[PDB]
């Protein structure tokens, strides 16, 4: 029923949360829960790893239409 | 412009990544880092990552790849404003904030409340729970 739902949803999320992360201070780092305390080198591949996660958020919403 | 502070910075992201040394991204380690992070991801989803930025398809990533992934900018907004429109359901060009907090923390990623928190903190312009979402497609672009 609508495969377009989760991956608009997807889409957004992913997008935010990469836009998001180039706040220091924003919400969106709250979530990494299993760290101690967020060093520099633990924010530069997760800003890595959100860039990927939207490409493929991308791609899945348009292969989807 | 093709900055060179950021190709030292993106050297130093690269190389948190690759591990060996070997001049190359694997789903190996790239889910070494994202289980590190506290995440545990499927193969599925490493593949479709390095899928993404793999641009020769030999299946790995070197660092010119990774430059052009991190080089990108954002028109993806098209697609994005898309992406909305599936829950206005009014066509109306808005969403309201109870909507949107209940698709985004129930559907795909699931965000936290205070990670939708911001998104209704920023594109309210009318303190009344409607959020225009073309100012978020605006605000990410
Ligand atoms: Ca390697
Ligand atoms: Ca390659």
């Amino acid at each position: 029923f609508n495969r377009q739902i989760p991956a608009a949803a997807s889409l957004i999320q992913t997008a935010w949360r990469c836009y998001a992360a180039e706040n220091p201070d924003s919400s969106t780092w709250k979530i990494y829960i299993r760290i101690s305390q967020l060093r520099e080198h633990h924010r530069a591949t997760i800003k890595v790893i959100r860039r990927m996660q939207y490409f493929v958020a991308k791609k899945k919403f348009q292969q989807a239409r | 412009q093709l900055t060179e502070e950021q190709i030292a910075e993106f050297k130093e992201a690269f190389s948190l990544f690759d591990k060996d040394g070997d001049g190359t991204i694997t789903t190996k380690e790239l889910g070494t880092v994202m289980r590190s992070l506290g995440q545990n991801p499927t193969e599925a989803e490493l593949q479709d990552m390095i899928n993404e930025v793999d641009a020769d398809g030999n299946g790995t990533i070197d660092f010119p790849e990774f430059l052009t992934m991190m080089a990108r900018k954002m028109d993806s907004e098209e697609e994005i404003r898309e992406a909305f429109r599936v829950f206005d359901k009014d066509g109306n060009g808005y969403i309201s904030a109870a909507e949107l907090r209940h698709v985004m923390t129930n559907l795909g990623e699931k965000l936290t409340d205070e990670e939708v928190d911001e998104m209704i903190r920023e594109a309210d312009i009318d303190g009344d729970g409607q959020v225009n979402y073309e100012e978020l497609v605006q605000m990410m672009t």
